[PDB]
C-alpha cells in the first residue's frame, strides 16, 4: 500500500521531475499543483528571517500579538531568548537563532536581554527559551542541558523545533531529513 | 463457480439507517411536535410562567419567549425543527408571537390526528387549511381599522401598542417608566431607515432596572486605557468628538520596514524621525480643537501623555458596531488622515459626563437632539434580569419598529381567532363536503389560544368559551377576555391593540409548518 | 410523548423507584394503552388482518382473538395490565366483542386525557359517562327485536356467519354455520327445574390435517383422542345396543397401602401372596367381562394382567385420558362414573345398571391418528368436531375461532332478542346521546359529546381496515341515523333506518337483515360496563409509585 | 460430517468479495430488493406526492419529492441501484426534468419482467425486445403533438409551460410561483421584433436569494440581485443622480505590489518624512481619476484596504466586496460593462449603466438591493423567496431549478414541442405498442407486450395518491380512448372523480416531448445494463 504513496509523498517538486518519464503526466502534475500549490503559501508565510533584536515595550506587541498572527487560525510560533552576555550557553543560542532564521522564514525569532526582560531575574536560570504561540505559552524552557548543555549542536535544537510544533517531521529543510547529495548518490549506484 | 462458502445478502439502506412506512411515523412526527407543544403551553399569557434551560456548557439562560428557547435546545429531531425554524423566522422577520405561532402549529397538526386515522390521505386537508387561510389573512384585512380617521396623536400610539408587548414579563408592574423609554427611543430614529443594530444595550451588572436613563447620546465603556486615564478632566461643556480608522501606533501593526544605513550622523536622524512623523500626527489634531478623539483601533502611549496636557479626552479599541452608532449621533464620518481633517466634520454635544455603574465606567453623551440613534442601559439584579429585559424591550422595540411602516389596529387577547374561526364556520356550512369537516378543525384549532389564557390565569375554560360563543353571536368586534376586572368585555373600551403583522404571519408561518410534515410520511436517517 | 425524565428528588426520599406525579402519568398510561391498542385496531372485522408472535423456540401463534395476542404479550405496564385481564374475563364470559372491548376503553382514555387537559375534574366525567351509558342500556333495550316469522334455523345460521367472518373459515362459513348450530342443539340438557343450559366447551376439536375445511365431516356423536391398549383388539364392533362401561377404578398388578408390610415366617406363603396380590385385581375385570362391556372406558390406567383378561374376549381397552370428558360420555351414553366400585351390602358386585347404551362404535384413522368415534347415543344426544386445515397452526386457529362461534350461539339460545351488528348500534348511540344532555346544559354537555364520539371508533376502525374511503361512509351512517330518530312515530321508510348500516365486502350500504349480519343482545351488554370499569381504573390515577424488586 | 471442505476455490479471490452470479438466482434478488426503494420514487410522485426527509451524515437535513436530489444523499451499498441512481442525475444535469418517471419506469421495466423471465425466456432476446420498442415508441410520439409552439416570448403562452411543472411540486402554489417564474423569463429574454439564430440561455440566469420569514404571496420580483451584505461609508441618495455608472475591479483598490514579497528600504530620514504622504499621494493620483468620469460605485472582488475606503467616503463612491468570483460576474451582466483588473482609468464604452441602488432589511438582515426600471438588462434575474422554514424554500429553490431548466430544453434545441399530460399519452403509447407487437411474428413478441404494461404506473399512482380505487377508474379511462376528443382524456383528482374523466383544457396540463423521450431511453438503458448483467462482484467494505 505505501509503494504506491512512496511516489508522491516522498519527493518534493525537484524530485516529482524524476517520474516524468515513467509515471502517467495525469497522475503526476495533478500533485505537483498541490505541492506547487504548498510551496507558495510558505513563501507568503515567510514574513521573517532574522533576529528580533527588541525592547520591553514592544513585547506587549511583537512576541504575543504575533502570537497570533491573522488573528482562518493563522498561528505562529515565537521564540524569544532572554539573552545573557556572561553566560557561554547565551552566546551558543544566539548563534542557533541566527542559523535558524535564514531557514525558517516562517517562525520568528526574537532575542531580548534577561536583565531588561524581568525584575530581578535570577542569573543562574539564564539563558531562558519561551515558545508562545496564539498568545499561549507553549514551552517554558530551562537552560540547555537538557539539550546537551555546552555540547548544543545545530541538529538538536532542530529536533527540539520539531516537538513543538514549529516544524513537520518530514520537512526537507531539517538536517535529519536533508540528506546529503553525496549520500544519495551512493544509494542509486549500489541499488 | 462461488468464490467461497457462502454470499449474504446486501441490504438496500446502508447498515444502521433507520426508515419506516404507514402512517405511524407521521403520528409519531405529529407527536413529537406535541410533545414540544407542551413545554410551550402555560407559557403563552400575561400570567404564563418561564422556561429555565441549561445546555452541556453550563450556562445559565432563562427566558419567556419560544425563539432562543428552541434555540438553546438542540433539535434532533426534523419535524420537532419546523417549530424552530418558524419561531427564529417569526422572530427575524416581525419579533412577537414566537410561542402561539408554534402553538397554532402544533394544535393544527394535533386536530389532523383523527382525520389521519381516518381513510383521507393528508392531500385533502392541506387544500382544506390551505383555502382557510386564504379567507382567514382576508379578515383580518377587513377588520384592520385606520387611525387617522379619529385624527388622535401620534406619540400615544406606540406607548398604547408597547403596553400589549410588555406583558408576560418581569416588566409589566414597571411598565409605566420603561414603555416611555422604547418610544422615545424609537422616534429618535429615521423613519425611512430604521435599523435595528443602533438599538444595542449593554449587559452592565448591578442597580435595580429602575434605576435605569434614557439618553439620546451613546456611551461605549472605558476601554484599555494606557496610563494617561484619570487626569483629563472627565467633564465638558461642549466639546467636540472625533473619529479616526488610523492605527496611532510607533509601527505596531506596520508592516516590517527593513531600515539600512551606513553613517552614525544619519543614525540620529532616522531615530528622531520616528519621533517626528507621530508628533506631527498630534499637532494637526491639535489644532482644530478636537476635545474627544476616537478609534477603533489602538491608540499609542505617546498620545495619551500628549492629550493629557492640553486635556483632550481619548479612548480607543472601540468596536465597529459601536463606533457606526456614535457617527450616527455625532453628524459627520470618519477619516484616517490627520492632514485631511476639517472643522466642520467634528461633532458636538450640549453636555457630556463620565459616571460609574456597576462599578463599570462609561462615556456619556448628553444633549444630542439632532441624533439619530439612541442606547439603553438596562441595570439589572442579575445576569439574566438583564438579558431578559434586553430581549423584552427588544421585542418592545420590534412592535414599534412594525407599526410605523403600516398603522393597522387589530383585537388582542384572542379576540381575533375567534372571529376569524366563526367567519370560516358560516363559510363552512354551506360547502357539504370533506372541506367542512376540515375547515371547523381548522376554526377549533384557532380556539386554543383563549384556552391558555384561561388555563394560566386559573378560571375554567369550558365555562367561558361558551359564553363568547354566545357573544359572537350577533355583530361584535374586540371582545376577548381580561384579567384585572375577572370578567369580559371589550378590548378598545379596555385599550389593548395589537399590529396586524403578527396575526397575519403567524397564520401563514402555522400553516406552512402544518403543511410541510403533513406534505410527508417518512423520515430517513442515516448513520 | 415524553421527554426529559423526571429529576430524582432530595426533598422526598422513598426507597425504591422514584415518584412521578403531574400529566405525564395520564399521559404515559394513554401511551402505554395505544401501544397495545395498535396491535389490536388492524385484525377487526371482516376485512381486518392478523398477526403473528414467535415463541423464541421456533414456535409461533396466528391469534385473531383480543385475548389471545393480549395474552402472550406481557405487558410489564401497570396501565396494560387491567386491559390485559379484561379480556381474559371477557372472553371466558361472553365470548364475543374482545377486541371492540379494547378499542373503546382505549378511546375512551384517549378522550378523557382530552377533557382532564380542557379542566373538568374526572369525578364529572365518570358521571357523565355512568348517566349516558344507564341511558345507552335503555336505549338498547328499545332497539330490540324478536325473531319472528323466520323459516326454520335461519336466524341460528345467519347470526353464527357474523361471529364466524374476521377468520380464515369465514369464506367457508355456509358449510360450518349448520354443524355448529346442530352441535349445540345435540348437546341440550335440563337444569335448575327447566332452565335451558348448555356445558362449556362440550364438543370436542380434533387436530387432523389433511383435505380440507370444507370437508370437515359433523360425526352425530362423541369424540374421543385416545390410543389402543392392545393392537390385536378388534377396531370396529358389530351390532347394535353396544354397551359402554365407563370407571375410573385402576387396574395394574395393583400395591397394597403404604402403612401394611408384610412379615411372615412360613416360606411357602410367597406362592399364594404372590398369586393373591394379582388375583385381587381379576376378582374385579371378571365380573365385568361376565356382564358384556363390549368397550370399557376407563380413566386410570390398566396393565397387562388384565390388558390381556380384555382381549381374551374381543373387548376394546382405553388408556389414559382426561378426567372430563369422560363424564360426558357417561351423560350421553346412560352410564354412571364410578369413582370406586363398590356395593352398600357387606359384598362387592357389579350392577348392570351402570353401563351405557349407544348404536355404532369404530376407531377412525384421521391419517396418522386413533381416535375412537361414537356415534347414536340413546339417553343423551351428543355431537363432535373434526377440524380440517393446512397445517397445525391453522388448526390452533380453528379452535379458538369455533370457541367463539359456540359462545356466541350458546347465549343466542339464552336470549332470543338480539340487537343489529355492523356499527348501527354504536352509530345509534353516537346520535342518541348528542341529544340527550341539551336540557342539562352546563357542564355535562361537553363530556357526554366526546363519549358519544367515542363510540363512533368502531365504524372508522372498520373502514380503514378496508382501505377505502372512510368519511364517505360515515356521512351515510351517521345521517341516515340521525334522519331516523329524528323522523315521525308514522315513517316506515325511515325507521327502517335505524337498522341499518356500514357493509365491508361491497362498499355500500344494503339492509342488515337481507344481508344476514346480527348479534346477540347480551354481546352488547355488560361489554360498556366492562369499558367504564377499565376506563375509571385509568382515568382516577394522579402519581405512579414504583418500588424496585428486593 | 460436522465441517464442510469449505469450497476448494478459497484459494482464489478473497473472503471480502462476494459473487453472486444467476442461476444462483440474482436476478430475483435484484428486481426484489429495488421494489423498497421502487415504492419511496411512486410514493413521493405526483401533485399529491408525499416528500421524504433525508438526513446526511453532516447533519444537512434536506426534504425533496424528487429523485435525483433524494438518491445524492443516500449511501446505497447495492450496485445493482447505483446504475438508477446516476441515471437520474443524467436527467438533472443535462435537462433538469423527469427524475421521477426515470425512476417509476426503469425500475417498472425490472418489475414487470418478472413475468418473462419466471416463464424461461432468454434474456438476450429482452434487450433486443425493448430496444426495438424504444425505437417505436420515439418516432410515435412525434405524430401525437398538438402544442406546436413559435411564439415563445409572451407571458401567457408560458402558463401551458412553467404552471405545469409548478403544479407537481407543491401543488397548492401555482398563480404566484409561476409569476415570478414567467415574470423573470420576461426579464431574461431581450426585447426585439424577432430574435432568433438559437439566442443564448442558461442557467445561472435566473438566480435564488432565500430570505427568512414572511409568506409566500408577498414575495417579488428584482432585476438585479440581493446580497446578505453590510454597505459602508454614507446612505445612498435614492433619486438625485438618476443613474450610476459602476466599475467592477478584479484586483483591489490600493497601491500596485509585486506577487514576490518586498519590504521598505530608506537609506536616510529624509525619505522616512515624505513615506507617509507618499502612500496617500500614489493612491490620490489613481483615485481622483476615477471621480472625474464620475464612477459613483466600485466594485472590488478582493479585500479593500482603509486608505482606499477613507478617499472614496468623502466623494460618496459606493463600495461591495463581492468575495466570491462566480457571484462577481453575474453583478456585471447586469450594469453591462467589463471586468478590469487593471487600475487604468474608467472609459465610457467599458463601463454600464445603474438606475439605482437602496439598503433596507427585508427578513431582519440588512441587504443591497440592484434593482433598476428603465434600464438595459440581458440574461440576468433573481426570485426573492418569502417563506416561514429555510427547509421548505430549498425545495422551492429546485423547482424554480427544473422549471428554469425546461426553459433551456426548450430554447437550446429547435423544438421544445408539448404533449398531453395527466395521464393521457401514457394509455395511448399502451394502444400504439399492443397494435405494434402483432405486426411482428417471433418469440420476442412477449417482451414487446410486457414493456406496454410497464407504462400502466402512471395513470394510478395519480389515483393512489388521491384516495381512489385503482381497480374503477384505470379500466374506465380505456372506454373513454374508444372511437379530436379522445387524446384528451386524463385522470382527474378532485372530489368530484367518481367519473374519471376531466379535460386536459380546462386547466392546461401539459408535458415536454423532448423530456419524455430523453427519459424513456435513459429508463430503457437503464434496464437494458440491469437485465444484461448476471454476476455482481463485491469486495471487502
Ligand atoms: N393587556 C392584555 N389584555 C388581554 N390580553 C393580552 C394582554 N396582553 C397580552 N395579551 C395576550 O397574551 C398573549 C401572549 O402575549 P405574550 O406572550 O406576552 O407575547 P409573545 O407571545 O409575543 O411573547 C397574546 O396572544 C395576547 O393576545
Ligand atoms: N359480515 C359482517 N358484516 C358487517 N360487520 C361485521 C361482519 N362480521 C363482523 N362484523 C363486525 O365486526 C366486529 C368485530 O367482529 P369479530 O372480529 O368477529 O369480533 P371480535 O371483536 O370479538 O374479534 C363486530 O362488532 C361486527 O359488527
Ligand atoms: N391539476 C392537475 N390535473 C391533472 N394532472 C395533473 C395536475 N397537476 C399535475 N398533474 C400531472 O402530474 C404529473 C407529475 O409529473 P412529474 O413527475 O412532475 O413530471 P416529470 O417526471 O417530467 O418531472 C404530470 O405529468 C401532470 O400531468
Ligand atoms: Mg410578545
Ligand atoms: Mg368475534
Ligand atoms: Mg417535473
Amino acid at each position: 500500500a505505501k509503494q504506491h504513496e512512496n511516489r508522491l509523498e516522498d519527493k518534493d517538486l525537484s524530485d516529482l521531475e524524476e517520474l516524468e518519464d515513467d509515471e502517467d503526466e495525469d497522475f503526476l502534475e495533478a500533485y505537483k499543483i498541490k505541492r506547487l500549490n504548498e510551496i507558495r503559501k510558505l513563501q507568503e508565510r515567510s514574513k521573517f528571517g532574522e533576529v528580533f533584536h527588541i525592547n520591553k515595550p514592544e513585547y506587549n506587541k511583537e512576541v504575543t500579538l504575533a502570537s497570533q498572527g491573522k488573528k482562518d487560525d493563522g498561528g505562529v510560533y515565537v521564540f524569544v531568548h532572554l539573552s545573557l552576555q556572561s553566560k557561554l550557553q547565551s552566546r551558543i543560542l544566539s548563534h542557533l537563532f541566527q542559523s535558524a532564521a535564514c531557514k525558517f522564514r516562517e517562525i520568528k525569532f526574537v532575542e531580548i536581554p534577561a536583565n531588561r526582560a524581568i525584575e530581578n531575574y535570577p542569573e543562574s536560570n539564564c539563558p531562558t527559551l519561551i515558545v508562545y504561540y496564539r498568545g499561549e505559552v507553549i514551552k517554558n524552557m530551562i537552560t540547555l542541558l537538557e539539550l546537551g548543555g555546552n555540547n548544543s549542536k545545530m541538529e538538536d535544537f532542530e529536533d527540539f523545533m520539531v516537538k513543538v510544533g514549529a516544524v513537520a517531521e518530514g520537512d526537507n529543510r531539517l538536517i535529519m531529513n536533508r540528506d546529503d547529495e553525496e549520500s544519495r548518490e551512493e544509494r542509486k549506484l549500489h541499488y | 463457480m462461488n468464490f467461497g462458502s457462502q454470499t449474504p445478502t446486501i441490504v438496500v439502506l446502508k447498515e444502521g439507517t433507520d426508515a419506516s412506512q404507514g402512517k405511524g411515523q407521521i403520528i409519531s412526527n405529529i407527536n413529537a411536535c406535541v410533545a414540544v407543544q407542551e413545554a410551550l403551553k402555560p407559557t403563552l399569557g400575561p400570567l404564563g410562567s418561564d422556561i429555565l434551560i441549561v445546555t452541556s456548557n453550563q450556562k445559565t439562560t432563562i427566558s419567556n419567549d419560544g425563539a432562543t428557547i428552541l434555540k438553546l435546545l438542540d433539535v434532533v429531531h426534523p419535524a420537532a425543527k419546523t417549530l424552530v425554524d418558524i419561531s427564529r423566522a417569526q422572530d427575524a422577520e416581525v419579533g412577537d408571537g414566537t410561542t402561539s405561532v408554534t402553538i397554532l402549529a402544533g394544535e393544527l397538526m394535533k386536530e389532523a390526528k383523527p382525520f389521519l386515522e381516518e381513510g383521507i390521505s393528508s392531500h385533502l386537508i392541506m387544500k382544506g387549511y390551505r383555502k382557510a387561510v386564504s379567507l382567514a389573512v382576508e379578515k383580518i384585512n377587513e377588520l384592520a381599522v385606520d387611525i387617522t380617521s379619529e385624527k388622535s396623536s401620534g406619540r400615544e400610539l406606540l406607548e398604547r401598542c408597547a403596553r400589549t408587548a410588555m406583558s408576560s414579563k418581569l416588566i409589566h408592574n414597571n411598565a409605566d417608566f420603561f414603555v416611555k423609554m422604547c418610544v422615545d427611543a424609537v422616534l429618535s430614529l429615521d423613519r425611512n431607515d430604521l435599523d435595528d443594530k443602533l438599538i444595542g444595550i449593554k449587559k452592565i451588572p448591578g442597580g435595580a432596572m429602575e434605576e435605569s436613563l434614557f439618553i439620546n447620546g451613546v456611551a461605549f465603556k472605558k476601554t484599555f486605557s494606557y496610563a494617561g486615564f484619570e487626569q483629563q478632566p472627565k467633564k465638558f461643556n461642549n466639546p467636540k468628538i472625533l473619529s479616526l480608522n488610523v492605527e496611532l501606533e510607533l509601527k505596531a501593526e506596520k508592516d516590517n520596514a527593513e531600515v539600512r544605513v551606513e553613517h552614525v550622523e544619519d543614525y540620529q536622524a532616522i531615530v528622531d524621525a520616528e519621533w517626528q512623523l507621530i508628533f506631527e500626527k498630534l499637532r494637526q489634531v491639535e489644532e482644530t480643537g478636537a476635545n474627544i478623539v476616537l478609534s477603533k483601533l489602538p491608540i499609542g502611549d505617546l498620545a495619551t501623555q500628549f492629550f493629557a496636557d492640553r486635556n483632550i479626552f481619548c479612548a480607543g479599541r472601540v468596536s465597529a458596531d459601536d463606533m457606526n452608532r456614535v457617527i450616527q449621533a455625532v453628524g459627520g464620518s470618519i477619516q484616517s488622515t490627520t492632514s485631511d481633517i476639517k472643522p466642520e466634520h467634528l461633532g458636538t454635544c450640549a453636555l457630556f459626563e463620565e459616571m460609574q455603574i456597576g462599578s463599570e465606567r462609561y462615556n456619556l453623551f448628553q444633549g444630542c437632539p439632532q441624533a439619530k440613534t439612541c442606547t439603553l442601559l438596562l441595570r439589572g439584579g442579575a445576569e439574566q434580569v438583564i438579558a431578559e429585559v434586553e430581549r423584552s424591550l427588544h421585542d418592545a422595540i420590534m412592535i414599534v419598529k412594525r407599526a410605523l411602516q403600516n398603522k393597522l389596529i387589530v383585537a388582542g387577547g384572542g379576540a381575533t381567532e375567534m372571529e376569524v374561526s366563526k367567519c370560516l364556520r358560516d363559510y363552512s356550512k354551506t360547502i357539504a363536503g370533506k372541506q367542512q369537516m376540515i375547515i371547523n378543525a381548522f376554526a377549533k384549532a384557532l380556539e386554543v389560544i383563549p384556552r391558555q389564557l384561561c388555563e394560566n390565569a386559573g378560571f375554567d375554560a369550558i365555562e367561558i368559551l361558551n359564553k363568547l360563543r354566545l357573544a359572537h353571536s350577533k355583530g361584535e368586534k374586540w371582545y376577548g377576555v381580561v384579567f384585572e376586572t375577572e370578567n369580559i368585555g371589550d378590548n378598545f373600551a379596555k385599550f389593548v391593540w395589537e399590529p396586524a403583522l403578527v396575526k397575519i404571519n403567524a397564520l401563514n408561518s402555522a400553516t406552512e409548518a402544518t403543511n410541510l410534515i403533513l406534505s410527508v410520511d417518512e423520515t430517513i436517517t442515516n448513520k | 410523548m415524553s421527554q426529559l425524565f423526571n429529576n430524582s428528588r432530595s426533598d422526598t426520599l422513598f426507597l425504591g423507584g422514584e415518584k412521578i406525579s403531574g400529566d405525564d402519568i395520564r399521559n404515559q398510561n394513554v401511551l402505554a394503552t395505544m401501544a397495545v391498542a395498535n396491535v389490536v385496531k388492524s385484525s377487526l372485522g371482516p376485512v381486518g388482518l392478523d398477526k403473528m408472535l414467535v415463541d423464541d423456540i421456533g414456535d409461533f401463534t396466528v391469534t385473531n382473538d383480543g385475548a389471545t395476542i393480549l395474552s402472550l404479550l406481557d405487558v410489564q405496564h401497570p396501565a396494560g395490565k387491567i386491559l390485559v385481564e379484561l379480556a381474559q374475563q371477557q372472553d371466558r364470559e361472553i365470548g364475543d366483542g374482545t377486541t371492540s372491548v379494547v378499542i373503546i376503553a382505549s378511546e375512551l382514555l384517549k378522550r378523557a386525557n382530552e377533557l382532564v387537559k380542557n379542566k373538568i375534574h374526572p369525578t364529572t366525567i365518570i358521571t357523565g359517562f355512568r348517566v349516558a351509558l344507564r341511558e345507552a342500556i335503555r336505549f338498547i333495550n328499545e332497539v330490540l327485536s324478536t325473531s319472528v316469522d323466520t323459516l326454520g334455523k335461519e336466524t341460528l345460521i345467519n347470526i353464527a356467519k357474523t361471529s364466524m367472518s374476521s377468520k380464515i373459515i369465514g369464506a367457508d362459513s355456509d358449510f360450518f354455520s349448520n354443524m355448529v348450530v346442530d352441535a349445540l342443539l345435540a348437546v341440550k340438557t335440563q337444569n335448575s327445574k327447566g332452565e335451558i343450559k348448555y356445558p362449556v366447551k362440550a364438543v370436542n376439536v380434533l387436530k387432523a390435517h389433511g383435505k380440507s375445511a370444507t370437508e370437515s365431516l359433523l360425526v352425530p356423536g362423541y369424540a374421543l383422542n385416545c390410543t389402543v391398549a392392545s393392537q390385536a383388539m378388534p377396531k370396529r364392533i358389530a351390532g347394535g345396543n353396544v354397551k359402554i362401561a365407563c370407571l375410573d377404578l385402576n387396574l395394574q398388578k395393583a400395591r397394597m397401602a403404604m402403612g401394611v408390610q408384610i412379615n411372615i415366617d412360613d416360606p411357602e406363603q410367597l406362592e399364594q401372596i404372590r398369586k393373591r396380590e394379582a388375583g385381587i385385581v381379576l376378582e374385579r375385570v371378571k365380573k365385568i367381562i361376565d356382564a358384556g362391556a363390549q368397550v370399557v372406558l376407563t380413566t386410570k390406567g390398566i396393565d397387562d394382567l388384565c390388558l390381556k383378561e380384555f382381549v381374551e374376549a374381543k373387548i376394546m381397552g382405553v388408556r389414559r385420558c382426561k378426567k372430563e370428558d369422560l363424564r360426558r360420555i357417561a351423560r350421553a351414553t346412560g352410564a354412571t362414573l364410578v369413582s370406586s366400585m363398590s356395593n352398600l351390602e357387606g359384598e362387592e358386585t357389579f350392577e348392570s345398571s351402570y353401563l351405557g347404551l349407544c348404536d355404532e362404535v369404530v376407531q377412525a384413522k384421521f391419517s396418522d391418528d386413533e381416535c375412537i368415534l361414537i356415534k347414536g347415543t340413546s339417553k343423551h344426544s351428543s355431537s363432535s368436531i373434526i377440524l380440517r386445515g393446512a397445517n397445525d397452526y391453522s388448526l390452533d386457529e380453528m379452535e379458538r375461532s369455533l370457541h367463539d362461534s359456540l359462545s356466541v350461539v350458546k347465549r343466542t339460545l339464552e336470549s332470543g332478542n338480539v340487537v343489529p351488528g355492523g356499527g348501527c348500534v354504536e352509530a345509534a348511540l353516537n346520535i342518541y346521546l348528542d341529544n340527550f344532555a341539551t336540557t342539562v346544559g352546563s357542564r355535562e354537555q361537553l363530556a357526554i359529546a366526546e363519549f358519544a364520539a367515542a363510540l363512533l371508533i368502531i365504524p372508522k376502525t372498520l373502514a380503514v381496515n378496508a382501505a377505502k374511503d372512510s368519511s364517505e361512509l360515515v356521512a351515510k351512517l351517521r345521517s341516515y341515523h340521525a334522519a331516523s330518530q329524528m323522523a315521525k312515530p308514522e315513517d316506515v321508510k325511515r325507521r327502517s333506518y335505524r337498522n341499518y348500516g356500514l357493509d365491508l365486502i361491497r362498499g355500500k350500504i344494503v339492509d342488515e337483515i337481507h344481508a344476514g349480519v346480527l348479534e346477540p343482545t347480551i354481546s352488547k351488554v355488560k361489554s360498556l360496563k366492562s369499558a367504564l370499569e377499565a376506563c375509571v381504573a385509568i382515568l382516577r390515577i394522579d402519581t405512579m409509585i414504583t418500588v424496585d424488586p428486593e | 460430517s460436522l465441517r464442510l471442505p469449505q469450497n476448494p476455490n478459497a484459494g482464489l479471490f478473497k473472503q471480502g468479495y462476494n459473487s453472486y452470479s444467476n442461476a444462483d438466482g440474482q436476478i430475483i434478488k435484484s428486481i426484489a430488493a429495488i421494489r423498497e426503494l421502487h415504492q419511496m420514487c411512486l410514493t413521493s410522485m405526483g401533485p399529491c406526492g408525499r416528500n421524504k426527509i433525508i438526513v446526511n451524515h453532516l447533519g444537512k437535513i434536506i426534504i425533496t419529492n424528487d429523485a435525483a436530489t433524494m438518491l445524492r444523499e443516500l449511501d446505497i451499498v447495492h450496485p445493482a441501484v447505483k446504475v438508477l441512481v446516476m441515471a437520474t442525475e443524467q436527467q438533472k444535469i443535462d435537462m433538469g426534468d423527469g427524475t421521477n418517471l426515470v425512476m417509476i419506469l426503469a425500475g417498472e421495466l425490472l418489475n414487470v419482467s418478472e413475468k418473462l423471465i419466471s416463464m424461461g425466456l432468454s434474456a438476450v432476446e429482452i434487450i433486443q425486445g425493448y430496444n426495438m420498442a424504444r425505437k417505436f415508441t420515439l418516432k410515435e410520439l412525434d405524430e401525437m403533438v398538438v402544442g406546436e409552439i413559435t411564439d415563445k416570448n409572451d407571458k401567457n403562452e408560458l402558463l401551458k409551460m412553467i404552471k405545469p411543472v409548478i403544479s407537481s411540486k407543491k401543488y397548492g402554489s401555482e398563480d404566484i410561483l409561476s409569476e415570478l417564474v414567467s415574470e423573470a423569463v420576461s426579464h431574461v429574454l431581450p426585447v426585439a421584433q424577432q430574435a432568433g439564430e438559437i439566442p443564448y440561455f442558461n442557467v445561472d440566469s435566473i438566480r435564488v436569494v432565500k430570505i427568512m420569514g414572511g409568506s409566500l404571496s408577498n414575495s417579488t420580483v428584482i432585476k438585479g440581485m440581493v446580497f446578505n451584505r453590510e454597505p459602508e461609508g454614507h446612505v445612498k441618495s435614492l433619486s438625485e443622480d438618476k443613474k450610476h455608472k459602476v466599475a467592477v475591479f478584479t484586483c483591489p483598490l490600493d497601491i500596485a505590489n509585486t506577487e514576490t514579497k518586498g519590504t521598505v528600504l530608506l537609506h536616510n530620514a529624509q525619505e522616512m518624512l515624505d513615506f507617509s504622504k507618499g502612500e496617500e499621494k500614489q493612491i490620490d493620483a489613481m483615485m481622483k481619476e476615477i471621480a472625474d468620469m464620475g464612477v459613483e460605485c466600485i466594485v472590488a472582488g478582493a479585500g479593500v484596504g482603509e486608505l482606499a475606503l477613507h478617499y472614496l467616503n468623502r466623494y460618496g463612491i459606493l463600495v461591495l466586496k463581492v468575495p466570491s468570483k462566480f457571484e462577481l460576474r453575474r453583478l456585471c451582466r447586469v450594469c453591462g460593462a467589463t471586468p478590469l483588473p487593471r487600475l487604468g482609468a474608467p472609459t465610457p464604452e467599458e463601463l454600464g449603466l445603474v438606475e439605482t441602488v437602496k439598503t433596507m432589511e427585508i427578513g431582519g438582515d440588512r441587504v443591497t438591493v440592484f434593482k433598476q426600471e428603465q434600464g438595459e438588462i440581458s440574461r440576468t434575474s433573481t426570485i426573492i423567496l418569502r417563506g416561514a422554514t429555510q427547509n421548505n424554500l430549498d425545495d422551492i429553490e429546485r423547482a424554480i431549478d427544473d422549471g428554469v431548466a425546461a426553459v433551456k430544453g426548450l430554447m437550446k434545441p429547435s423544438g421544445g414541442k408539448l404533449l398531453p399530460g395527466a395521464g393521457a399519452t401514457e394509455i395511448e403509447l399502451i394502444s400504439r405498442i399492443t397494435k405494434y407487437g402483432e405486426r411482428t411474428p417471433g418469440l420476442l413478441q412477449l417482451a414487446i407486450k410486457q414493456f406496454a404494461v410497464a407504462f400502466e404506473v402512471v395513470p394510478r399512482t395519480l389515483a393512489e395518491t388521491a384516495g381512489l380505487d385503482v381497480n374503477e377508474v384505470l379500466p374506465n379511462l380505456y372506454a373513454a380512448h374508444n372511437v379530436t376528443d379522445h387524446l384528451y382524456k386524463g385522470v382527474d383528482i378532485d372530489g368530484e372523480s367518481d367519473e374519471g374523466v376531466k379535460d386536459i383544457r380546462e386547466e392546461n396540463i401539459y408535458d415536454m416531448l423532448a423530456t419524455k423521450k430523453f427519459a424513456i431511453n435513459v429508463a430503457t438503458e437503464a434496464a437494458t445494463t440491469v437485465l444484461s448483467i448476471d454476476q455482481i462482484i463485491m469486495a471487502k467494505k
